[PDB]
């Protein structure tokens, strides 16, 4: 009811289990610990006392029930867990601000995520940290300049820890208005924003790879199976260009579920149960979550940055020994395809 | 009740102002006035360090209705160009307000004022005139830099800050807070321009740039063609490599140090 | 990148006028070019940004013994385009010389607009076949662009034109252009006149004033191909990423067009791609199979559903392709924009590359083919028999899309691996 | 340091009448020069500041031949203006010759202010090129001020005019007005007829009555280019200070103008700044660049933006320059007046040295060369061929403004460090 901690001397902080009385269930002791987190950051206030005259009434009464117990305990968490939701959803915006994760942080802005790795592009080389550090933030800022998306945007900050290989995001919460948002919860947001950037990076090379609409065949013939790389161009693409619209609904599907959801609902305890589950989904679902599958499509990635890299230098249609390099390609993909019967299996 | 009677009665808020415009933080036309003056070649001794002459311009540049307190006295501390440090300015401040404006902290005050005076002598030195071309080439790459410092000093550190404090001491409600919050004001502005922590390594490279503008207009006077001077390729050279190790010395700052206040004018457009 | 568009030729300047004007209601853009009080899109790409909010087009606007052009500019919205760009026969030849000599102050105006903008990404024609003045003067200045830009790309929403089959030398005209297409352009989206009468007929009684009303179906079919583009979002961000999946060889690059509420004035997503399928919602008029196909949905459209959507059509087969390729329907899925109406709220477009179309083209160099030996209509206007006394070019274009009609039907077959 | 107006001529007294009047409204001073009823301000610069209800300003007016020196005198202000210096052709060598007979008075009127301030820092001329009596008249005077204070620089308001070409000699009057200005005046400020007609135009329908309601227009630059100076702040209050960084070569002193809200009848610095360097707000009518630009905003500006906003211009390179010189723009801010309204609670006015102002001059020399093959126009006046039988002073004028053609072209190439 007050919030007050050590109300007494030992035998935020959290559970006892070895001195819980065994009568106490270890589910109605949970149930105490967040009524009274929240106490620290209510209407509460307004009825505390007649709170106090049950838990007074408790007091009372001559041998002890769990029935009685839980009920006050329940009616206790009924009010001190609407507040929390009771504000965030209206003066906290938690709605507004999921908006801004998912925009800028699971890829879900098409200017900011793709502008920036064009003019971002030179960091592929190691950096120590030294200069490259500054450049990427100074890359990100100066991305969203080119048009208008410029209002606040301080927060957004990139961090260095194989140019592109690490570049995990944070953002700074408001912790008193934030409780939702962890340390360990952004922590898994992150793992997702670094995968879903490798699908991303791959597919714009292959996108500019497919240059010879644009220059080789256009106004030259060239020459025809003599010199050409197979156009496996377009077998690779397929198992990127699909993934991206396998990813397009493990998302979407996903955001829409629990931004409803967080509608119906008042208590921010049960909230809290929705997104852990909408983060706890989007990670098996894309296949994220370590497993053979995502081994072999990272392979798939490898292979595919490989044979944007034979076509980039070979410039005007000619063999430089390039079979030898496209042998080794075309043998690789095929063999690798056929380990994407697995998800057929 | 006392901050509030220490405003009406004992006023604060017009003596702090009293502190930075028209005085050490800020000139105005007032101390245009009172710097041009102290410049000039003509009829001047050689540190023109006669005190009598110096409070006298003072009383002619109050440019106020209250002409009083200010001194412009101190002796003058008795240098790679004329570098004459001294011409130290003491406010008298009473009591019933000397508990927040400490003769302790007039000192810091006077750091600061001293530096804008050099910075405006550098770029008034380069203001008043206007191979024999190339000279007026050497004008615009030396003139463009200087006065790119004094524009960050000046507007981005000195006035900028100087708003955030004019306003938030009329927030807090203490005799203790008011000395606290005027401290961190005072511990920042000492800070941002570039008066402590390392000086070997920052600001004897900006002094020694100043130094070559100063030594460049010393060794040039209005209306010839004949100067005579074989040493503007070495004045050309000088300034570049010394304006290279400054550049590689703020491109420094971003392993280490106060980024923010550097990352601003290390972008000094370069070349 | 930033997308210039080169309108060019009175049927060509009618549709840009009409599309710029479309992309002005629907954005937040009055007829002065200026914002309005009452109006989240990457408006960049499609609209230049100038200080006082003025987002002008960056439209190329071409004039040629101008009548239209005159009209455009007594406009509500002649403020509104104001890149202060437009410079001054019924022949291909006499468009393709009147080009010519003034080649460097249209191609200085495209240089401008380059300038202007930070990384140019492909020149959108809206050019008309057989145009008059239009054709002759685009198939020049779709020769000048690529060896000028060769890294850049260049589109064409060509106005096929069939009208039952006035010009008596239209044959000759469109042979010309096809021949300058087929190996001048990366991509370009067909439309057909009689497709869209016909459609005009199915869902109004307008039969005389084809026109006019017509433009606002080419244009509805404009403003949807880009949608994709001009809004926020991770859904084909850029032109070109979109443009691959659509044409999978470089010669066959012609795209066929669809709209699911040809009467747009709730529907679940099996619904609206079904009903696109069936070939009254088609706009354009041996076995024949589809090379690729792909759709995008604007409104009110649940997620869940698409996946269990995706494979019912697939189980209908209501589209039959038999391709070279392995390439799969594609769905894609945008907003729908505020401020204008939202009727049928769920509402979609389909660009497909279809082997039907060679058929359209194969019916021109019929006409054609029949015209040659005629030799009815050789002009043997002056300007027709001194620019071309040989008169070999039309044999040249007739090869070039002689080779077009073979590829296509060599790509039905299953051999599409060995050379067309 | 207090400032001495030489106005003159017609033309030139019609600007400096309106210009001291928008300072009596701007300061606190009333119509008889009495301090205005209401009243920060510091009006010791440009007004002599006495026990005497009359703040008299240091207002030098020339009449020649006079009838709206009458005018100004039948007026509300003509008690504002009383150091009772007043003193009594269209032809450059008409002017200049009626000004030598009196030079001794009006040069004794010039001793007397000098003698009468603490300090002047400079003579300023609201000088009329071109203008009949107030051309010559004014290049003479021009002559004979930097013999006298060889110490002083002179600054001019050169009203160029351009009205698209009635003086039939005006080419002639012009040539020999910038010789002088060339060789003979510390800085420039160039102004243009038909730049401020076609802003007229645009922001309002007055056509006809160009000269009475441009008055307001060259006012509201010349307030703003001082504005620096007459109100105290922490940088900029000399003027020589001020122009320093705008002129980096003594030869190339012309200064072109523009002003944010023409239409100043909130707005951030990132977008005020922006929208001064777009064509529109400018006020002025082979590679070209801007040697320095300089800027100035009075208004509700926020402190902390002006960094990031610096930045925002260096990213949008909206203002394009490569000049031999490394000068940068540079942002400077002042306060707007109380009592006069607050519209447009932002607004800003740039000072720049631009080598297009070099075709400004040469379309004047190349009227001038047209003219002088001709000899349509020798005048042949007994005053024009007795004062110059030789006509080689035009030559002279010829050759040295020829030189200043050439140097701004020289400014643009890579080694202004060879002599220009
Ligand atoms: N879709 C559409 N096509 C048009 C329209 N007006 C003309 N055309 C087409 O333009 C072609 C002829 O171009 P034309 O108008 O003669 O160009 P001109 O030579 O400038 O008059 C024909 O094939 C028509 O189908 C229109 O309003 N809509
Ligand atoms: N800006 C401006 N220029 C004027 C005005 N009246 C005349 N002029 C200019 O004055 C020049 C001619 O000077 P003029 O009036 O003949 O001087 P006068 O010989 O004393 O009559 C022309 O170039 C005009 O552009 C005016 O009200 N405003």
């Amino acid at each position: 009811l007050h919030g007050l901690l050590l109300d007494q001397h030992e035998e935020q902080f959290s559970l006892r289990v070895e001195i819980l009385p065994s009568y106490i269930p270890v589910r109605v002791a949970e149930k105490i610990l967040f009524v009274g987190e929240s106490v620290q950051m209510s209407i509460l206030k307004n009825q505390e006392d007649t709170f106090a005259a049950e838990l007074h009434r408790l007091k009372q009464q001559p041998l002890f029930s769990l029935v009685d117990f839980e009920q006050v305990v329940d009616r206790i968490r009924s009010t001190v867990a609407e507040h929390l939701w009771k504000l965030m959803v209206e003066e906290s915006d938690l709605l507004g601000q999921l908006k801004i994760i998912k925009d800028f942080y699971l890829l879900g802005r098409g200017e900011l995520f793709q502008a920036f790795i064009d003019t971002a592009q030179h960091m592929l080389k190691t950096p120590p940290t030294a200069v490259t550090e500054h450049d990427v933030n100074v890359a990100f800022q100066q991305s969203a300049h080119k048009v208008l998306l410029d209002d606040d945007n301080l927060l957004p900050l990139l961090h260095l820890t194989s140019g592109w290989a690490a570049l995990g995001l944070s953002y700074k919460v408001q912790w008193p208005l934030h409780i939702l948002f962890t340390p360990a919860v952004l922590e898994k947001y992150n793992v997702v924003f670094k995968y879903l950037l490798s699908v991303r990076r791959v597919q714009a090379e292959l996108q500019h790879c497919w240059a010879l609409q644009m220059q080789r065949k256009h106004l030259k013939s060239n020459q025809t199976d003599a010199i050409k790389w197979r156009l496996r161009n377009h077998m690779a693409f397929l198992v990127d260009n699909l993934q991206y619209y396998l990813q397009v609904d493990v998302l979407e599907s996903q955001f829409s579920q629990l931004l409803h959801q967080i509608n119906s609902t008042r208590d921010f305890e049960s909230i809290r149960l929705a997104h852990d589950h909408f983060l706890s989904n989007l990670l098996a679902q894309s296949f994220i979550l370590l497993k053979p599958v995502f081994h072999c499509l990272n392979e798939i990635l490898d292979l595919c940055h490989s044979f944007c890299s034979l076509v980039s230098q070979n410039l005007g249609p000619l063999d430089e020994r390039g079979a030898a390099q496209l042998s080794i390609l075309v043998k690789g993909f095929s063999r690798q395809s056929s380990l994407l019967f697995k998800i057929l299996s | 009740n006392l901050m509030q009677t220490l405003k009406k009665d004992y006023r604060l808020v017009e003596y702090l102002q009293a502190m930075r415009n028209f005085f050490l933080m800020e000139g105005g036309d007032t101390m245009y006035d009172f710097y041009t003056s102290i410049f000039d070649k003509i009829r001047e001794k050689e540190t023109w360090q006669n005190v009598s002459f110096l409070n006298v311009q003072l009383q002619e540049a109050v440019g106020q209705r209250y002409p009083e307190d200010s001194s412009r006295l101190s002796i003058s501390f008795e240098l790679p160009v004329h570098i004459l440090d001294g011409l130290t300015l003491s406010y008298k401040v009473p009591w019933p307000v000397d508990i927040v404006i400490s003769l302790e902290c007039q000192k810091i005050y006077n750091q600061v004022f001293l530096l804008l005076l050099q910075i405006k002598w550098a770029k008034y030195s380069l203001d008043v005139l206007l191979q024999i071309h190339r000279m007026f080439l050497l004008r615009v790459k030396l003139m463009h830099f200087v006065n790119s410092l004094h524009n960050y000093i000046m507007t981005r550190i000195l006035h900028s800050t100087g708003l955030e404090f004019q306003h938030q001491v009329e927030e807090a409600k203490d005799l203790d807070q008011l000395i606290k919050i005027h401290y961190r004001y005072l511990s920042t502005i000492h800070d941002r321009c570039l008066l402590r922590e390392k000086v070997s390594f920052v600001k004897e490279a900006i002094m020694k740039v100043l130094n070559l503008a100063l030594m460049f207009a010393d060794g040039w006077q209005a209306g010839l063609g004949t100067w005579r001077m074989e040493s503007i390729e070495k004045m050309e050279s000088d300034f570049k490599n010394c304006h290279m190790f400054l550049v590689t010395i703020l491109n420094k700052a971003v392993c280490r140090g106060s980024f923010p206040h550097l990352e601003s004018l290390a972008l000094s457009l370069m070349a | 990148r930033e997308i210039i568009t080169l309108q060019l030729g009175q049927c060509g300047n009618q549709i840009g006028f009409e599309f710029w004007k479309q992309l002005c209601a629907e954005h937040g853009i009055s007829p002065e070019g200026i914002v309005e009080e009452f109006a989240t899109d990457r408006k960049d790409v499609f609209f230049y940004q100038a200080d006082d909010e003025h987002y002008i087009p960056r439209a190329v606007l071409l004039d040629l013994e101008p009548r239209v052009i005159h009209s455009i500019l007594n406009s509500p919205y002649a403020k509104l385009y104001n890149p202060e760009n437009i410079y001054l026969g019924n022949n291909w030849a006499s468009g393709f010389s009147q080009g010519e000599k003034i080649h460097e102050d249209i191609f200085d105006i495209i240089d401008r607009e380059a300038d202007g903008s930070d990384s140019l990404e492909g020149f959108v024609l809206c050019h008309s076949i057989a145009g008059g003045t239009g054709s002759g003067l685009g198939s020049y200045l779709l020769e000048r662009l690529n060896d000028r830009y060769p890294k850049k790309l260049v589109q064409t929403y060509s106005v096929f034109p069939n009208q039952d089959e006035d010009v008596v030398v239209q044959p000759y005209n469109s042979l010309l252009t096809l021949k300058r297409l087929t190996q001048n352009a990366d991509c370009v989206v067909v439309l057909d006149n009689t497709a869209l009468n016909r459609i005009a007929t199915d869902r109004l009684h307008i039969q005389n004033p084809s026109f006019s009303q017509i433009n606002q179906l080419v244009s509805t079919i404009m403003s949807a191909s880009t949608t994709t583009l001009r809004y926020p979002g991770y859904m084909n961000n850029d032109l070109i990423g979109l443009i691959a999946s659509l044409i999978p060889t470089p010669r066959l690059h012609f795209l066929m067009t669809g709209y699911t509420p040809l009467t747009t004035d709730k529907t679940t997503v099996l619904d609206v791609m079904r009903r696109l399928l069936q070939p009254k919602n088609v706009m354009v008029s041996t076995n024949h199979c589809y090379i690729a196909i792909l759709n995008i949905i604007q409104g009110e459209v649940d997620p869940t559903q698409v996946h269990k959507s995706l494979q019912r059509i697939r189980e209908r087969k209501l589209a039959n392709f038999i391709p070279w390729g392995p390439a799969s329907i594609q769905v894609a899925l945008s907003r729908k924009s505020p401020y204008l109406p939202s009727a049928h709220r769920v509402s979609g477009l389909m660009m497909a590359n279809h082997t039907s179309i060679s058929s359209l083209f194969e019916r021109t160099c019929r006409q054609y083919d029949k015209l040659r030996k005629r030799e009815a209509f050789l002009e043997q206007f002056r300007k027709e028999d001194m620019f071309k006394d040989n008169f070999d070019e039309m044999d040249t274009s007739r090869e070039i899309v002689q080779q077009l009609i073979d590829e296509y039907h060599a790509a039905t077959r299953p051999d599409y691996i060995s050379w067309g």
